[PDB]
RNA sequence: ACGGGUGACGGGGAAUCAGGGUUCGAUUCCGGAGAGGGAGCCUGAGAAACGGCUACCACAUCCAAGGAAGGCAGCAGGCGC
RNA sequence: AGCGUAUAUUAAAGUUGCUGCAGUUAAAAAGCUCGUAGUUGGAUCUUGGGAGCGGCCGUCCCCUGCUCGGCGCCGGCCCGAAGCGUUUACUUUGAAAAAAUUAGAGUGUUCAAAGCAGGCCGCCUGGAUACCGCAGCUAGGAAUAAUGGAAUAGGACCGCGG
RNA sequence: CCGCCGGGCAGCUUCCGGGAAACCAAAGUCUUUGGGUUCCGGGGGGAGUAUGGUUGCAAAGCUGAAACUUAAAGGAAUUGA
RNA sequence: AAGACGGUCGAACUUGACUAUCUAGAGGAAGUAAAAGUCGUAACAAGGUUUCCGUAGGUGAACCUGCGGAAGGAUCAUUA
């Protein structure tokens, strides 16, 4: 606090109220742009249709290929790079499958060496990727 | 300019402790400076004093003891209810043993242990401990 | 004088045709210690919404504002000044409130500064809902 | 809302009333009738919960259809009839007279009285009046119209009417030094003396009351009830006589009852 | 500091403790009323009555030789000027600086030190509306500001 | 102020908490508003009511093709999302 | 008998700072003064007295006047009541404040979450209590901070012409 | 020439004290946190860009985002080359 | 009773006007991420013309040059 006097609520209030839009992520919420510009809509996970897979070369010293889908989501119709995580999960998920999407962990912003990828997809048509991996679920034939 | 007096007062009265002087001059006296002196006084963090009386605000010439460890004034003074005593001596006092918030209440100008005796609220002026 | 507007200007109480061979005046104190002021009472004005020579009954609240504006016809604006306490910093803020009051004819002269007491009563117009019922000259003002 | 409501939940109904959660939904809303909705005790309440005479609202309405239950000298065959304050409540075939007056608590106690007591009742005057041809009118609290009354009687006395014919006996004047209970806010069946009334022009005016052990305490005159003249009550009142000891005088008294039983 | 200056000087007068008036001094209340009556019809503010009296006849201060200050003298004896001896002076200055200003044109200086001194007029002027020594429809105005000397 | 925005029905309350606080409150209690969108009314103490009526706008059922009948944000349940 | 993941949000965050952040060089002081709202503004007006009791010490009470009754006393003294007494913030008290939730007293739902029940050989018992900002109401206190009174004397009081 | 007082531009010196240090009698009297008040900062970019407004003849000035990208950018001081 | 004149409340329709949002877009123009391409060498050592600032002109390109600043300089200093 700078200003100190008894009757001084309106400008320490008011100084506070302009200063929060300087903080990045009370205006990352509070500003619709964000919500409005992130393909989910602000939503947990979302179902799109795999319409191709695609081999994106990994970041510096790494030097690798991710087995990420381009995946168009039904409620947008915007169309997102989706990581298939374990271990060859790329031949349970064929094209024109639904797949279930879900965030990488970081709210929005690429995790590892993966180069803007921010979605992983977690079920392949109605079965998750983690029981067609460990043999627990076969594909719905 | 001088807005508050009680604030320079006691600034004076710290400076003069740590830089370790056996007596320090108060410029423009008051009667809320010598009530709040005469609390301190009472406990035994100054000795005696005496306020030279030219026609104008008077001056204190303070008797510094080396048992003083902070003396700090509140500004601005705010409405300190009964219920409230506990939650600024929690935060403003060293511990619960030592220390004392001297508050301006109806009665006069004197700490939080006497203002708890006599049932009353009042203002927060400073600290001493 | 009085009878400008185009109906009969009269206190509907006092009847003014009683056979013989001064006009009577009606008022009433209006209670919790107000003084009938003089001019109620040796006036010759005709007021609906005065509190002491008309039909208007003060009951509820007692306020008192600071005369900010007199430019409307028996009407002024009061303004009301208080301190909002904001919890979160444990300081006040000033506000206002500039409501429109009823003024009768009764109070011959109040200057824009002058203090005013007021009485709730029943909606007189839009926004009119209190009158002035006793003024106190602001701080000097002899001369 | 579109018109009158009928349906009063059990959650919103008046606390003094002590009805348990996890029964049902609802609780039965008081008919209209001479006391208010909040302040009553509904037949139902008082015969099954309090007396516990019935089990089920079913059950009270198998009694109440008999022309048992006599409320104020007149039967009343509706179970949500709102008995209130002062009303007497004789049970023929049972043998039995209650008098709804206030535990020290704010609530109804259950005080059984004798056949010769439960003859009358106080009323507090609400309004005095005249009717149509200079006839002067009373209005009491239980919404008792009385004509022709005593010529000195004024808006905030008490009257002993006659439960058979309804007329006045005697009265008790408003006074500086008379008992009275306290029938609303927080000193709900508080008993003590007047010690004075501060008179506040267009405001609720305050009255100070003493109680026996020296304990003052201040409520609005409406909440008031003069039910005695001096320290001599006109009716007969509930075990404690309206003192309201403090929590650790009530858990003194509790363990020590406990313990002499042991 | 001063008002409208980066300065912080501290010259100015320090009275004595003993407000008495010394026994050398033979002039009474009545002698030196008569002498401050005589200097202000001469035609002399307020200050120069006082420096006047204490240069040459030796009074130490007119409040203690008197009861009164020398404009309260002046006002009761009802010699005392309308506009104050302060006021009158800023304005006096102010008249100065324009009436300069008027012939040389690009001097921005005597520009910023007039909006300067004008600053003062309204904030001393406004000082005096309060305490009811002028009118409410007092005004400094540069337009007709030389019709008050 | 006026205007604009709200993924705004309000409150009792909820989550988190050293002391301050930040965020939530469609959701069983109180108050409000609505019965596909607006508007108009009959009856009655109380309705601008929709498990009342009369129009138009959107949708939509049954037609011997002239006509008849609609209103789930009641409890279940169906499609769509 | 549960644990992993995705997203909104709280603490961590003294990284939104009222409590409580920083502004020479890490992000940051308008190029410079003027200036109305806003915010904040020096000192100064009651100190000092009567008497009680425990071990020079400690606390208890005593500080403005002008119409109807009895503790009575002899038109009086006392006590009381209905009125009066620069405003305002502040502080303490009282009233008025729906339940449910929360805090919280009682009680072996077998314990516990809950529940408002229950207990003793017909009787005896509970169903408490606190908390509920701010605004409004009411009664004490008068330190602190605003505000008013006589200065063209149209001043207070006291009396006489009226 | 020798000293004293007050305002000003600076200097030297010290374990006043502070600071991440370089250093600063102020950049001190700060977890022992509150003398008064104005402006203003919130990881690096994108960018003082786009857009709207306003001022100017023009050049341009003042106010001023977002999508998207990124794990550092940076400050003082040390030891090497 | 049907029916009619007028008033009234007034859905809704007709032609224009503005404006909140969705969206195709020839083409233009930037910023960004991209394991070794090209042309240089503007900057960091006085980086080979000390560097940076505001403004104006110029140029394949980093940039260059004019006028006035700044040391965050490569001088805390240069003697009668």
């Amino acid at each position: 606090g700078k200003c100190r006097g008894l009757r001084t609520a309106r400008k320490l209030r008011s100084h506070r109220r302009d200063q929060k839009w300087h903080d990045k992520q009370y205006k990352k919420a509070h500003l619709g742009t964000a919500l409005k510009a992130n393909p989910f809509g602000g939503a947990s996970h979302a179902k799109g249709i795999v319409l191709e897979k695609v081999g994106v070369e990994a970041k510096q010293p790494n030097s690798a290929i991710r087995k990420c889908v381009r995946v168009q989501l039904i409620k947008n119709g915007k169309k997102i790079t989706a990581f298939v995580p374990n271990d060859g999960c790329l031949n349970f998920i064929e094209e024109n499958d639904e797949v279930l999407v879900a965030g990488f962990g970081r709210k929005g912003h690429a995790v590892g060496d993966i180069p803007g990828v921010r979605f992983k997809v977690v079920k392949v048509a109605n079965v998750s990727l983690l029981a067609l991996y460990k043999g627990k679920k076969e594909r719905p034939r | 300019v001088r807005m508050n007096v009680l604030a320079d007062a006691l600034k004076s009265i710290n400076n003069a402790e740590k830089r370790g002087k056996r007596q320090v001059l108060i410029r423009p006296c008051s009667k809320v400076i010598v009530r709040f002196l005469t609390v301190m006084m009472k406990h035994g963090y100054i000795g005696e004093f005496e306020i030279i009386d030219d026609h104008r605000a008077g001056k204190i010439v303070v008797n510094l003891t080396g048992r003083l460890n902070k003396c700090g004034v509140i500004s601005p003074r705010f409405d300190v209810q009964l219920k409230d005593l506990e939650k600024w001596q929690n935060n403003l006092l060293p511990s619960r043993q030592f220390g004392f918030i001297v508050l301006t209440t109806s009665a006069g100008i004197m700490d939080h242990e006497e203002a708890r005796r006599k049932h009353t609220g009042g203002k927060i002026l400073g600290f001493f401990f | 004088d009085i009878q400008t507007e185009r109906a009969y200007q009269k206190q509907p109480t006092i009847f003014q045709n009683k056979k013989r061979v001064k006009l009577p005046r009606y008022y009433k104190n209006i209670g919790l210690g107000f003084k009938t002021p003089k001019e109620a009472i040796e006036g010759t004005y005709i007021d609906k919404k005065c509190p002491f020579t008309g039909n208007v009954s003060i009951r509820g609240r007692i306020l008192s504002g600071v005369v900010t504006k007199m430019k409307m016809q028996r009407t002024i604006v009061i303004r009301r000044d208080y301190l909002h306490y904001i919890r979160k910093y444990n300081r006040f803020e000033k506000r206002h409130k500039n409501m429109s009051v009823h003024l009768s004819p009764c109070f011959r002269d109040v200057q824009i500064g002058d203090i005013v007491t007021v009485g709730e009563c029943r909606p007189l117009s839009k926004t009119v809902r209190f009158n002035v019922l006793k003024v106190t000259k602001a701080a000097g003002t002899k001369k | 809302a579109r018109g009158p409501k009928k349906h009063l939940k059990r959650v919103a109904a008046p606390k003094h009333w002590m009805l348990d959660k996890l029964t049902g939904v609802f609780a039965p809303r008081p008919s209209t009738g001479p006391h208010k909705l909040r302040e009553c005790l509904p037949l139902i309440i008082f015969l099954r919960n309090k007396l516990k005479y019935a089990l089920t609202g079913d059950e009270v309405k198998k009694i109440c259809m008999q022309r048992f239950i006599k409320i104020d000298g007149k039967v009343r065959a509706d179970i949500t009839y709102p008995a209130g304050f002062m009303d007497v409540i004789s049970i023929d075939k049972t043998g039995e007279n209650f008098r709804l007056i206030y535990d020290t608590k704010g609530r109804f106690a259950v005080h059984r009285i004798t056949p010769e007591e439960a003859k009358y009742k106080l009323c507090k005057v609400r309004k005095i009046f005249v009717g149509t041809k200079g006839i002067p009118h009373l209005v009491t609290h239980d919404a008792r119209t009385i004509r022709y009354p005593d010529p000195l009687i004024k808006v905030n006395d008490t009257i002993q009417i006659d439960l058979e014919t309804g007329k006045i006996t005697d009265f008790i004047k408003f006074d500086t030094g008379n008992l009275c209970m306290v029938t609303g806010g927080a000193n709900l069946g508080r008993i003590g003396v007047i010690t004075n009334r501060e008179r506040h022009p267009g405001s609720f005016d305050v009255v100070h009351v003493k109680d026996a052990n020296g304990n003052s305490f201040a409520t609005r005159l409406s909440n008031i009830f003069v039910i005695g003249k001096g320290n001599k009550p006109w009716i007969s009142l509930p075990r404690g006589k309206g003192i309201r000891l403090t929590i650790a005088e009530e858990r003194d008294k509790r363990l020590a009852a406990k313990q002499s039983s042991g | 500091g001063r008002m409208h200056a980066p300065g912080k000087g501290l010259s100015q007068s320090a009275l004595p403790y003993r407000r008495s008036v010394p026994t050398w001094l033979k002039l009474t209340s009545d002698d030196v009323k008569e002498q401050i009556y005589k200097l202000a019809k001469k035609g002399l503010t307020p200050s120069q009555i006082g420096v006047i009296l204490r240069d040459s006849h030796g009074v130490a201060q007119v409040r203690f030789v008197t009861g009164n200050k020398i404009l309260r003298i002046l006002k009761s004896k009802g010699l005392a000027p309308d506009l104050p001896e302060d006021l009158y002076h800023l304005i006096k200055k102010a008249v100065a600086v324009r009436k300069h200003l008027e012939r040389n044109r690009k001097d921005k200086d005597a520009k910023f030190r007039l909006i300067l001194i004008e600053s003062r007029i309204h904030r001393l002027a406004r000082y005096y509306k309060t305490k009811r020594v002028l009118p409410p429809n007092w005004k400094y105005e540069s337009s007709t500001a030389s019709a008050l000397v």
